[PDB]
C-alpha cells in the first residue's frame, strides 16, 4: 500500500516478456496486482504484476520494451507500490493501436 | 679489458683491508678506546669499495658493500647516512638482485618516514611498484604501492601526481576485470581536471575511456552514461568519441557486428589503436 523501495531486474523468461507484465517474486506481490513505479518525482508508470518463482526477492524484472519505454536499467532503484484501478472510470472501453513491424 | 681485471683485484684488496680494519677496530677500542674515528674510515673504505664495484660492473658487490655500510654506520647512529647508503644498494641491487633492492628500498622507507619526510618514502613506493609491474605479474603489490604513494602525495598537497598514480591503477584494475574502482576513478579525474584551461583538452580523452569501461556493464547504463556526459561537458560532444560510441550502440542494437567492426577497422586506420583498448574492444565484442 504505502509502497518500498525496490531493484530493477531482467525478465526471467520469453513468455513473460511477451506478457507486457512486471515479473515479481511471490513472496513481494502476487499476479494480477497492479503497481506504480516511481523513478523520480514526475515519473510514475503503472504496471501490472504476474509471479515467476525466478525472480530474487528485493527485484521487480521487467522485459526489453518495458526498458525501453520507462527507461529502466538492470539494477536500477525504483519505488513500488501496489496500485488499484478505478474500474468506475478507468475501465478501457476503446482503445487505438498503431502497429508497425517489430522486426524490420 | 684491463677495466675488469684491475677494478676486480683492486676492489677486492681494498675490501680485503676494510675488513682487517674493522676487525682490528674492536681490539684499538677495547685497549684504547679510539672512538668512531677508526668506524668512519672503514665505512669510507666501504663506500669506496662499493664505488670501484660500481665502476667495475659487478653490481652484486657494490651493493653488498653498500649494505654493509649501511648496517655499519646505522651502528653509529647516524641514520641519515645509513639510510643513503640504503637507497644506493637499492638502486644498485635492482638489476642484480631485485628481492635484495626490494628489502633496501622498504629500509629506506621506514628509515626516512621514521622523520615524516613524506616525499622520499612516496619516491620510494613509487620505485616499488614500478619494478613490481615492470619485472613481476603481481599487480596487487604495486597497486598497494601506487595507493600508498597517491595518499602520501595527496597529504601533502601535490596535485596532478597523485592523479596519474590512481589513473594507472584505475586502468590496471580494469584490465583486472573490476571495473566500478576504474569507472569511479575515471569519472573522478574528468571533473577536476575540465575546470583546468590546459588539461581540458585532455579531460575529452578521460571521458571516453570512462564510457568504454562503463560499455561491458550493460547496454543501458551505457548509453545513460553517454547522455550524463554529453550532457555534462557539452564541448565532448564536439569530439569525433562520441559519434564512434553512438555508431557502435547502433551496430549493437542490431546484432549488426560486421558495421563494429568495420567502423573499429576505419577508426584505427585513421589513427593506430592502443592494446588496452583494443583488448576492451575485443572483449566487448564477444557478446
Amino acid at each position: 500500500m504505502a509502497g518500498r523501495s525496490m531493484q530493477a531486474a531482467r525478465c526471467p523468461t520469453d513468455e513473460l516478456s511477451l506478457s507486457n507484465c512486471a515479473v515479481v517474486s511471490e513472496k513481494d506481490y502476487q499476479s494480477g496486482q497492479h503497481v506504480i513505479v516511481r523513478t523520480s518525482p514526475n515519473h510514475k508508470y503503472i504496471f501490472t504484476l504476474r509471479t515467476h518463482p525466478s525472480v530474487v526477492p528485493g527485484s521487480v524484472a521487467f522485459s526489453l520494451p518495458q526498458r525501453k519505454w520507462a527507461g529502466l536499467s538492470i539494477g536500477q532503484e525504483i519505488e513500488v507500490a501496489l496500485y488499484s484501478f478505478d474500474k468506475a472510470k478507468q475501465c478501457i472501453g476503446t482503445m487505438t493501436i498503431e502497429i508497425d513491424f517489430l522486426q524490420k | 679489458g684491463m677495466d675488469t681485471s684491475g677494478k676486480q683485484a683492486e676492489a677486492m684488496a681494498l675490501l680485503a683491508e676494510a675488513e682487517r680494519k674493522v676487525k682490528n677496530s674492536q681490539s684499538f677500542f677495547s685497549g684504547l678506546f679510539g672512538g668512531s674515528s677508526k668506524i668512519e674510515e672503514a665505512c669510507e673504505i666501504y663506500a669506496r669499495a662499493a664505488n670501484m664495484f660500481k665502476m667495475a660492473k659487478n653490481w652484486s658487490a657494490a651493493g653488498n658493500a653498500f649494505c654493509q655500510a649501511a648496517q655499519l654506520h646505522l651502528q653509529l647512529q647516524s641514520k641519515h647516512d645509513a639510510a643513503t647508503c640504503f637507497v644506493d644498494a637499492g638502486n644498485a641491487f635492482k638489476k642484480a638482485d631485485p628481492q635484495e633492492a626490494i628489502n633496501c628500498l622498504m629500509r629506506a622507507i621506514e628509515i626516512y618516514t621514521d622523520m615524516g619526510r613524506f616525499t622520499i618514502a612516496a619516491k620510494h613506493h613509487i620505485s616499488i611498484a614500478e619494478i613490481y609491474e615492470t619485472e613481476l605479474v603481481d599487480v596487487e603489490k604495486a597497486i598497494a604501492h601506487y595507493e600508498q604513494s597517491a595518499d602520501y602525495y595527496k597529504g601533502e598537497e601535490s596535485n596532478s601526481s597523485a592523479n596519474k598514480c590512481l589513473l594507472k591503477v584505475a586502468g590496471y584494475a580494469a584490465q583486472l576485470e573490476q571495473y566500478q574502482k576504474a569507472i569511479d576513478i575515471y569519472e573522478q579525474v574528468g571533473t577536476s581536471a575540465m575546470d583546468s584551461p590546459l588539461l581540458k583538452y585532455s579531460a575529452k580523452d578521460y571521458f571516453f575511456k570512462a564510457a568504454l569501461c562503463h560499455f561491458c556493464i550493460d547496454m543501458l547504463n551505457a548509453k545513460l552514461a553517454v547522455q550524463k556526459y554529453e550532457e555534462l561537458f557539452p564541448a565532448f560532444s564536439d569530439s569525433r568519441e562520441c559519434k564512434l560510441m553512438k555508431k557502435l550502440l547502433e551496430a549493437h542494437e542490431e546484432q549488426n557486428v560486421d558495421s563494429y567492426t568495420e567502423s573499429v577497422k576505419e577508426y584505427d586506420s585513421i589513427s593506430r589503436l592502443d592494446q588496452w583498448l583494443t583488448t576492451m574492444l575485443l572483449r566487448i565484442k564477444k557478446t
